[PDB]
RNA sequence: AAGAACCUUACCAGGUCUUGACAUCCUCUGACAAUCCUAGAGAUAGGACGUCCCCUUCGGGGGCAGAGUGACAGGUGGUGCAUGGUUGUCGUCAGCUCGUGUCGUGAGAUGUUGGGUUAAGUCCCGCAACGAGCGCAACCCUUGAUCUUAGUUGCCAGCAUUCAGUUGGGCACUCUAAGGUGACUGCCGGUGACAAACCGGAGGAAGGUGGGGAUGACGUCAAAUCAUCAUGCCCCUUAUGACCUGGGCUACACACGUGCUACAAUGGACAGAACAAAGGGCAGCGAAACCGCGAGGUUAAGCCAAUCCCACAAAUCUGUUCUCAGUUCGGAUCGCAGUCUGCAACUCGACUGCGUGAAGCUGGAAUCGCUAGUAAUCGCGGAUCAGCAUGCCGCGGUGAAUACGUUCC
């Protein structure tokens, strides 16, 4: 009974325009569209970095800036080719890692 | 520090990122053109002036809007202007261009435009200590809730150094939920530069729900 | 589907661990694998086994756990306060001679992120006037 | 400020008291429970086969035998130190008696380590020993020069 | 080193050769004390680029896997006060 | 000799190991992450200016 | 200094250039650019093979080179006792001030003192003062409890399957990230003016600013950085500039600061067994198979990664063995033979095999850290990075002793 399905994948570094997104993303895919499954969450990675506060010495001061990536992932059982052909046009967001791969 | 910018605070909880995008298999790359594009903006800061520019980009397109309080000057007559701009950049990015416009209401609330414009009456030799009060004179004007304002290095070329600073109303800026706008300039006399700061509180935002 | 059997989930110090409380002949079972033989010898085990014997004493409910995370001691007292809860939902009349155990909670605690310009994220290296 | 609040230790299954657990404590080196846990088994198995005898009897005895009734406290009023004897608290009564069994116990050369807690702790059951010298030795500086630490201070 | 192998820059190597087949000339300088001595290149003498002065170098039979600018030391000794 | 540095770096080297790394924003050489390729420095104004999200400062 | 073999590098030595290595204006031709040979250490010069492109009725347009030319360009040159900018420091200490008014000849004072209370100028009450601003606090992030939404690459309990959560299935649970719930002295008791607040107890996952981080107030030190950048002034310019080879930044009689490894039987060595977290990866991580004692190599699957790889956790536990010594303690130093990276490992790289087996058996005077998941200690990853991390930044394992107290520093 199993069958591959497309399963579509989003990744950003802010997470309001990445949920945004995926709820742009899933609205899609319910109307001309059938089950239509979740934004199910994904694990995220940060990347810390620690840089000197001087422009000389006084090492022993410093500070931590650092960058998470969050990733999501979301799928539906049925192709419906009319809403793949809504899915061509995404006004929103300019920021944003969508993949697509059946 | 002894004080740290407000602006590297208010960044991510209050206030959006001046340039937005995602990366991507070249992260530098599209930092390097956008840093590019704010060196261009510089040079059209010498006179047709601009608070700040905010940038989007998703891949091979990008979204240079501007925002300004003289918004005909960029424009020109017929709209010209912003054409020439367009085809600029267009030359350079080596991409699809299309650059957006805005004029701010109240544009001298903005912290951006009051202090390149006492910056440039810092260039005009009058007194350092009148231009700070026309300034929270014209902020005052502007209404807010609390507004300061601070100059540095040589003043009216007197003395090997000294440091000013004015302020009227609350400007708590370890508050989160603040919103304070920040700038500086770089004043230019022949004595010496002229070190600039301004904090703006524009009031606490509060947070909705659906 | 089988018989009715209560469970507990128990961390600490990022060390998760789920007991299953199957009534039965109370042996315990670790990973598919004795407590007497997960953790040898280690007397420590007794301490993990200790809340079911301060209450009332004795079932005993066989345990079926599953740990993951942390070190031995660790995930032991992951199981420790795992069959704790899961004796915690057994009933709730026993929640009262609980407080006096104490023995739930999981307090949370966990060694410190390393602060910088300091090793042991409290420790400073050294120190010289002149 | 203030007294500070401190933890009870989990007690120790063998044998039950949560004074071995203590000892547990103190005896561990490098953060080890494991390495003090075998020595402490070991004690207790070594115990076992010379002189017959409970292991808790003879430690109840030792630890008894062990703390010291006085204290001295040296303090820079003026020339030279001045030392003011003092009745010890019974948790830094069993502090010093553990402290200085261990430190004892640590220094007797034996090539088992096991087998010199053994002779210590009987040592101590016999009154003698170097940390029964020890407490005698603080007994001779306290009461000798309690004078000063009668009831001034 | 490595593998195949020793690595002269190579102009040495037609410079050697060509003194080797005739000529038979005497005291070169180089500046590339990198090269390694070579069998081919045995009894020859090399001024030596230290920096500061070159350095005469004659070629024993016993000296060929060692480099051939490791046997002049720019560094110069000591130096020290107050010696014995 | 910062411009002279920087014409230094932008010719192609002579070998392919010589290409240390350098911000484009500043000339200075040296302490420059090679992930973003820019100045301590460099990416500490801009991190005060804001460019990549996000949070900022010290986490976790 | 988040990587000095060359480069970096600035400094030295030698070899070379003067509108210049780098930017612009002019006139001005011409595409620019490269393919090799010759001489040289390179730097570059001497030759040929070569470019001679794109839009225009001929004026041109375009990068770009070359030529000359005045301009200029250039300095990690000097000045942090000219600065902007950025950062230490007292100090995450609770103070620093202003508006109005009052008092004082005046400077100044009152407010900010006093009583109680607090980590706090915290709150409360009173007070010739009433307010307010910058801080503390609160607001944020992280951690812990729970719900809801959402279940793959992650998850395996209930079911069958298998060497294997691996494959059917399950989407409970662990786990994952969004929105919520929760702590506020609030509930009780006592003290206190019935105020603030403290103490005790209950409730509770967490109790009395829950733990940690961020958050550093007016200012002090003419504190640090002209060398990140910017630049006032001063100085140099066929040279304080530019190119290159090699050096040096690693010196060596010694002093000091700061780490690492040990001086050992709670141990060393061997064998077996067992528990992590977080981070990185396409110019990359590189499994498995094979070759070599080892380092690595040959070859190559998979992975743009909750899939796969870096990758095995180490202490520990279980036994065997050595039985108290410069030792089966420790590893220094050096020799020989290999290996990774790189045009290239002499100066001045790392690693391995073999061999050699310093000193040190716990350290004077003196001095440092730390109140609990802290100290103690064991491994892992990353930034750096061709190669080079005992340093730095993090991750987790194991995990205490003591706090009577403000006499003294």
């Amino acid at each position: 009974m199993a069958k591959q399905k497309i399963r579509i994948r989003l990744k950003a570094y802010d997470h309001r325009i990445l949920d945004q997104s995926a709820e742009k993303i899933v609205e899609t895919a319910k109307r001309s569209g059938a089950s239509v499954s979740g934004p199910i969450p994904l694990p995220t990675e940060k990347s810390v970095y620690t840089i000197l506060r001087a422009v000389h010495k006084y090492k022993d001061s410093r500070e931590q800036f650092e960058m998470r990536t969050h990733k999501r992932l979301i799928d539906i059982v049925n192709p419906t080719p009319q809403t793949v052909d809504a899915l061509m046009r995404l006004d929103l967001p300019s920021g944003v890692d969508i993949e697509i791969k059946l | 520090g002894q004080k740290v910018n407000p602006v590297g605070l208010r960044i991510g909880v209050i206030r959006d990122w001046e340039s937005k995008w995602y990366a991507g298999k070249d992260y530098a790359d599209f930092l390097h053109e956008d840093l590019k594009i704010r060196e261009y903006i510089s040079k059209r800061l010498s006179d047709a002036s601009v608070s700040k520019v905010e940038i989007e980009r998703a891949a091979n397109r990008v979204n240079i809007t501007i925002h300004t309080a003289k918004p005909g000057m960029v424009i020109g007559k017929g709209g010209s202007e912003v054409e020439a701009l367009r085809k600029a950049l267009n030359s350079l990015t080596g991409k699809r261009v299309h650059i957006n416009i805005l004029e701010i209401k109240r544009a001298d609330l903005d912290a951006q435009l009051v202090a390149d414009n006492i910056a440039r009456q810092l260039e005009n030799r009058v007194s350092f200590r009148r231009a700070q009060k026309q300034q929270i004179q014209r902020t005052m004007r502007a209404g807010a809730q609390g507004v300061k304002t601070m100059v540095s290095g040589r003043l009216g070329g007197a003395d090997i150094a000294r440091s000013e600073y004015y302020s009227e109303g609350t400007v708590p800026l370890h508050t989160l939920r603040a919103d304070i706008d920040y700038a500086t300039s770089e004043a230019d006399t022949t004595y010496g530069k002229l070190g600039v700061k301004v904090w703006i509180y524009r009031g606490e935002v509060l947070p909705t729900k659906k | 589907m089988a018989q009715v059997q209560y469970y507990g989930t128990g961390r600490r110090k990022s060390s998760v661990a789920r007991v299953r409380l199957v009534p039965g002949e109370g042996r315990i079972v670790v990973n598919n694998r004795e407590i007497s033989e997960h953790i040898p010898s280690a007397a420590l085990i007794e301490d993990i086994k200790q809340p079911l014997t301060l209450t009332e004493t004795a079932g005993t409910y066989d345990v079926l756990v599953n740990v993951h995370g942390g070190g031995l001691s660790g995930q032991a007292g992951a199981i420790r306060h795992g069959i704790a809860r899961a004796l915690l939902e057994a009933d709730p009349e026993y929640r009262t001679t609980l407080k006096r155990a104490g023995l739930l909670t999981r307090d949370a605690r966990m060694k410190e992120r390393k602060k910088y310009g300091l090793k042991g994220a409290r420790r400073a290296p050294q120190f010289s006037k002149r | 400020k203030g007294p500070v609040a401190k933890r009870d230790v989990l007690p120790d299954p063998i044998y039950n008291s949560k004074l071995v657990s203590r000892l547990i404590n103190k005896m561990m080196i490098d953060g080890k429970k494991g390495k003090s846990q075998t020595i402490l088994y070991k004690s207790f198995d070594i115990i076992k086969e010379r002189t017959g005898n409970d292991a808790m009897e003879v430690f109840e005895q030792a630890l008894k035998n062990i703390m010291p009734v006085l204290e001295v406290k040296a303090r820079r009023v003026g020339g030279a130190n001045y030392q003011v004897p003092v009745e010890v608290r019974p948790e830094r009564r069993t502090t010093l008696g553990l402290r200085w069994l261990v430190n004892y116990a640590r220094l007797r050369g034996e090539k088992t380590m096991e087998e010199r807690l053994a002779n210590e702790i009987l040592d101590a059951a016999n009154n003698t020993g170097a940390a029964v010298k020890k407490r005698e030795d603080t007994h001779k500086m306290a009461e000798a020069n309690k004078a000063f630490a009668h009831y001034r201070w | 080193s490595l593998k195949k192998g020793p690595f002269v820059d190579g102009h040495l190597m037609t410079k050697i050769e060509k003194l080797n087949e005739t000529d038979k000339k005497q005291v070169v300088k180089t500046w590339s004390r990198r090269s390694t001595i070579f069998p081919q290149f045995i009894g020859h003498t090399i001024a030596v680029y230290d920096g500061r002065k070159h350095v005469p170098v004659f070629i024993s039979e016993d000296m060929v896997g060692h480099k051939l600018g490791e046997f002049a030391p720019t560094r110069t000794y000591k130096g020290h006060a107050s010696d014995d | 000799a910062k411009k002279s540095m920087i014409a230094k770096q932008q010719r192609t080297p002579k070998f392919k190991v010589q290409e240390y790394t350098r911000c484009e924003r500043c000339g200075r050489p040296h302490s420059v992450i090679r992930k973003f390729k820019l100045c301590r420095i460099c990416f500490r104004e801009l991190a005060y200016k804001g460019q990549i999200p996000g949070v900022k400062k010290a986490s976790w």
